């Protein structure tokens, strides 16, 4: 996240941090929301790689011990038919991961809550992006969880010719684009939280950004819309 | 475009 503040340890309980084995360790390579006791939303670009993955639920710094973590490991893991790993711009960038054990909820563990079906939210909707991203281009991860408030831009201005034109479609969200708050890399897969009728709801699942760095004057982080998907989580959960 |  480049231009956030740290995040209190118990404000955003859904995030979880998705690492890979590395050797004797492991890195965080993406974010994600934990939206069933065993099962995880992220971006399904994360998840291309042949790799071990595990998910951390309650967890704060990543290199110190926060008291509150919990390690869990991949069982299953259901890309979206559509999605294209030569075309990120096409869409289809989400995925569900199925636990390997059910995580124990409690103050820095909780479900994220999603979207009715086909919602759309306002221009400029308040929205924060959260994650261990890079916090500056090319600069390096964030050991504490940031966040940063992300306005969203809908999507007849974010797909007008000076914003992302025809690379933007109506099943992705914009926010942001201000060029000094956005996500960078390591936020993928991770949400963006909405605030609707007094709750905040996860309608995001942080996908891309420009080729010219991450904080860019109208190209917003660009993030795949949840409520276009509803059907399909719902369907692959209750089939899993 | 750049996935992140
Ligand atoms: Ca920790």
């Amino acid at each position: 996240v480049v231009g956030g503040t740290e995040a209190q340890r118990n404000s955003w309980p859904s995030q979880i941090s998705l690492q890979y084995r590395s050797g004797s360790s492991w890195a965080h390579t993406c974010g994600g929301t934990l939206i069933r006791q065993n099962w995880v939303m992220t971006a399904a670009h994360c998840v291309d790689r042949e790799l071990t993955f595990r998910v951390v639920v309650g967890e704060h710094n990543l290199n110190q011990n926060n008291g509150t973590e919990q390690y869990v490991g991949v069982q299953k893991i259901v890309v979206h038919p559509y999605w294209n790993t030569d075309d990120v711009a096409a869409g289809y960038d989400i995925a569900l991961l199925r636990l390997a054990q059910s995580v124990t909820l409690n103050s820095y563990v909780q479900l994220g809550v999603l979207p009715r079906a086909g919602t759309i939210l306002a221009n400029n909707s308040p929205c924060y992006i959260t994650g261990w991203g890079l916090t500056r281009t090319n600069g390096q991860l964030a050991q504490t969880l940031q966040q940063a408030y992300l306005p969203t831009v809908d999507y007849a201005i974010c797909s007008s010719s000076s914003y992302w034109g025809s690379t933007v479609k109506n099943s992705m969200v914009c926010a942001g684009g201000d060029g000094v708050r956005s996500g960078c890399q390591g936020d993928s897969g991770g949400p963006l939280h909405c605030l609707v009728n007094g709750q905040y709801a996860v309608h995001g699942v942080t996908s891309f950004v420009s080729r010219l760095g991450c904080n860019v004057t109208r190209k917003p982080t660009v993030f795949t819309r949840v409520s276009a998907y509803i059907s399909w989580i719902n369907n692959v959960i209750a089939s899993n | 475009v750049e996935p992140i």
